[PDB]
RNA sequence: UAGCAGCCAGCUUAGAACUGUCGCGGACCAGGGGAAUCCGACUGUU
RNA sequence: CGCUCGACCGAAAGGGAGUCGGGUCCAGAUCCCCGAGCCCGGAGCGGCGGAGACGGGCGCCGCGAGGCGCCCAGUGCGGUGACGCAAACGAACCCGGAGAUGCCGGCGGGUGCCCCGGGAAAGAGUUCUCUUUUCUUUGUGAAGGGCAGGGCGCCCUGGAACGGGUUCGCCCCGAGAGAGGGGCCCGCGCCCUGGAAAGCGCCGCGCUUCUGGCGGCGUCCGGUGAGCUCUCGUCGGCCCUUGAAAAUCCGGGGGAGAAGGUGUAAAUCUCGCGCCGGGCCGUACCCAUAUCCGCAGCAGGUCUCCAAGGUGAACAGCCUCUGGCGUGUUGGAACAAGGCAGAGUAAGGGAAGUCGGCAAGUCAGAUCCGUAACUUCGGGAUAAGGAUUGGCUCUAAGGGCU
RNA sequence: UGAACUAUGCCUGGGCAGGGCGAAGCCAGGGGAAACUCUGGUGGAGGCCCGCCGCGGUCCUGACGUGCAAAUCGGUCGUCC
């Protein structure tokens, strides 16, 4: 809510950075190995808690 | 904000050492002395017009004065 | 409504709350009382009723007389 | 005719969340939250049922800031006692310290 | 107490003339619920050179003129070509979009 | 002195004439009723 | 110096000092900018001003305005009173007040909204005919000063039966009414400071990424109402229901103490003003027929605030303005059967249908009449059973003010 | 390991149009020899009545029944100081 303490905006702050696509030079890094994050969530279809 | 009445009451409360600035505003009626203080705002509202220009020299010098028209 | 000022589309068919419900009966009593004994101390005043007569009339006008 | 809203987090009528509409120079109608209304002091005697005379009727705190005479009258019990209670209180005292001479 | 009507754009652009328009207001002025004779000799219109004064001892509140004289033009079928503004105060011009 | 004059102000009630194709709570809103038997008194609850 | 002291946690709807007006962004806002305040904390000089500070009694200089010595005062003052004055010392301890009391009903004061009257001003709409017409806009913050208005078992004088005063209802009076004169409290209403410079409305000119700026005028005069809400009061009703604690703040009692010896001192509830400081955390948005939960953009579920015009008893139903929307996970062409629904309609008969009047049909508002058996006397009852209802033109009755 | 659903209790808050019958108390006018009675008005009582929001879920054994929904939808209906 608007209303948050701070350790669970503290939380939300880290899910959110770690919800960014991956890097585009770590694809041809890689080889097209890594290709997507398979760790991307949604906030309509995978809640956090 | 305070309203003075007496014009020997707003030149004592123009000379104090947190007089900001004088505003002077020029109306249909009359012609009032806003001086800025430290906490209220004194206005002195002169509804004559020839005492106003005998006030308005009457201020001590080295208060910044802004005649609002 | 200019013409139901002149009693125009009030009639009885163009009615359908219960008449204390039109003009409630205890607002009628209330505006009444006020007019009478506002003109019973007003007699009093102008002396044209002494007290006696006022008190015995007040209590005529509080039963409904 | 508008439709206002609240200006706080709070959207309960509480007995904190009171307002009132006051028209704003920019020819508006917000609301303005209001101070819950003070009461005047009651008279020590626990029988006058009337509150006292002389006394601002504000909040507790609000007191801290009123200057003296705006908190008790020039009497004897003044601020804590009624006038009628503390004129009764004068005659008792001498009405009893005087059968107690009587005795003796 | 007293109003006047500028029309002089439109009668400088041969639109409209202030010979008709005058004799327009002299059978529309409601004056006491009538329109005839302007209530007698208490309402009298003036005409000048493209400019009316109309002068009467009731109020005769002046948007009346304004209600008439675009009651005028919509008559004359140039509504849509002049506009009914108030320049300065007792007046009425008539002005182009 | 069995009170009058001037001015202002609404909203209701009652009666009457006339009138339309006897239609008028014209849409909307809005209890079918009566005589009896069984069980539980009633309101409430599941 | 300390018994009420037994740590501490526990409310983003309880208690809880103090921020409001205008403007600004692609998204922020009582937080930013501008303007105007306020509260709390801080001071051996706490920085000034004022209060505490009012002087008397004996001799002389003296025919004087005043000046010399001693002695004695002075921790404010006014009013019969309620109580009022800018301040107006005061410990331990004690007492009390506020914080801090339910639900319901009636009435009154004030705002907001709605409505009415200006043959009001500024734009717009309509004009085929009529329409001095129709629609929109007409403003003031917190804080302080003043005054209406409301309330008061508050004071003084006085004295009551032929009892009087008084409310919609009540209630009030020799434990002292009525009347006359005062005091206090609430004032969120009005005037003023703020404050028109700003905000809206209209008009003109300049300008097209400094341009995205400058000017003019206006912001008016009244009315009430069984109107609707909110709020402040006040009088009641109900209970085998009595409808919170604490932080915090204040007053009084108390007179332990402190202050100086003739002009000041102690002390000052800012007492007029000035000086400094106010850290940490939350703050975007959705809040629901697509931002929550139900596996989803799920006809479900989820706590509240604001709330207009007409008809009407209505916050019912139907229609409209502000605001919002494209018909709710799709378009097009047909109108067969059979379904769901419109509670569609129907000749004559009217429950013969069926386990059964299931289904829906009749009745329905309001006014005026008229209402049995039975009963715990409260009821039954809108019993049952009749009449009236539109539109239009009039008449009669019900008010206020001078 | 669970009282984010639900059952009961406690603390602290919020909410419940418009109408109807109309009880005690009170005023007035009549009857009385007293006991005490009658009419009108007032008043606004109630696990009172019609009824909106709310809260419930009767009937159609309607719709739906690989549904909008692992219990919902429509009319009707109970209650609403
Ligand atoms: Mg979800
Ligand atoms: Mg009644
Ligand atoms: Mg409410
Ligand atoms: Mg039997
Ligand atoms: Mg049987
Ligand atoms: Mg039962
Ligand atoms: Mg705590
Ligand atoms: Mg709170
Ligand atoms: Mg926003
Ligand atoms: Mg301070
Ligand atoms: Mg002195
Ligand atoms: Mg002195
Ligand atoms: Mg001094
Ligand atoms: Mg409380
Ligand atoms: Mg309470
Ligand atoms: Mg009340
Ligand atoms: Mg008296
Ligand atoms: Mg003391
Ligand atoms: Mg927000
Ligand atoms: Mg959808
Ligand atoms: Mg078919
Ligand atoms: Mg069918
Ligand atoms: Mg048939
Ligand atoms: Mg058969
Ligand atoms: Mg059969
Ligand atoms: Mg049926
Ligand atoms: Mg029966
Ligand atoms: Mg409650
Ligand atoms: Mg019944
Ligand atoms: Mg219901
Ligand atoms: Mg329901
Ligand atoms: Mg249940
Ligand atoms: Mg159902
Ligand atoms: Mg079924
Ligand atoms: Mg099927
Ligand atoms: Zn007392």
């Amino acid at each position: 809510a608007s209303h948050k303490t701070f350790r669970i905006k503290r939380f939300l702050a880290k899910k959110q950075k770690q919800n960014r696509p991956i890097p585009q030079w770590i694809r041809m890094k890689t080889g097209n190995k890594i290709r997507y994050n398979s760790k991307r969530r949604h906030w309509r279809r995978t809640k956090l808690g | 904000p305070r309203k003075i009445e007496e014009i020997k009451d707003f030149l004592l409360t123009a000379r104090r050492k947190d007089a900001k600035s004088v505003k002077i505003k020029k109306n249909k009626d009359n012609v009032k002395f806003k001086v800025r203080c430290s906490r209220y705002l004194y206005t002195l509202v002169i509804t004559d017009k020839e005492k106003a220009e005998k006030l308005k020299q009457s201020l001590p010098p080295g208060l910044a004065v802004k005649e609002l028209k | 409504t200019l013409a139901r000022r002149k009693g125009r589309h009030m009639g009885v068919g163009k009615r359908k709350g219960t008449a204390n419900a039109r003009m409630p009966e205890k607002l009628c009593w209330m505006r009444r009382m006020r007019i009478l004994r506002r003109l019973l101390r007003r007699y009093r005043e102008a002396k044209k009723i002494d007290r006696h007569m006022y008190h015995s009339l007040y209590l005529r006008a509080k039963g409904n007389v | 005719v508008q439709r206002l809203t609240y200006r706080r987090r709070l959207s309960y009528n509480t007995a904190s969340n009171k307002t009132r509409l006051s028209r704003t120079p920019g020819n508006r109608i917000v609301y303005l939250y209001t101070k819950k209304t003070g009461k005047s002091p009651k008279s020590a005697c626990g029988i006058c049922p009337g509150r006292l005379r002389g006394i601002r009727a504000v909040r507790p705190q609000v007191l801290m800031r009123l200057s003296k005479t705006k908190k008790h009258v020039s009497r004897a019990y003044g601020g804590s006692m009624c006038a009628k209670c503390v004129r009764d209180r004068i005659k008792r005292a001498f009405l009893i310290e005087e059968q107690k001479i009587v005795v003796k | 107490l007293k109003f006047t009507l500028d029309c002089t754009h439109p009668v400088e652009d041969g639109i409209m003339d202030a010979a008709n328009f005058e004799q327009f207001l002299q059978e529309r002025i409601k004056v006491n619920g009538k329109a005839g004779n302007l209530g007698g000799g208490v309402v009298s219109i003036e005409r000048s050179k493209s400019k009316i004064t109309v002068t009467s001892e009731v109020p005769f509140s002046k948007r009346y003129l304004k209600y008439l004289t675009k009651k005028y033009l919509k008559k004359n079928n140039l509504r849509d070509w002049l506009r009914v503004v108030a320049n300065t105060k007792e007046s009425y011009e008539l002005r182009y979009f």
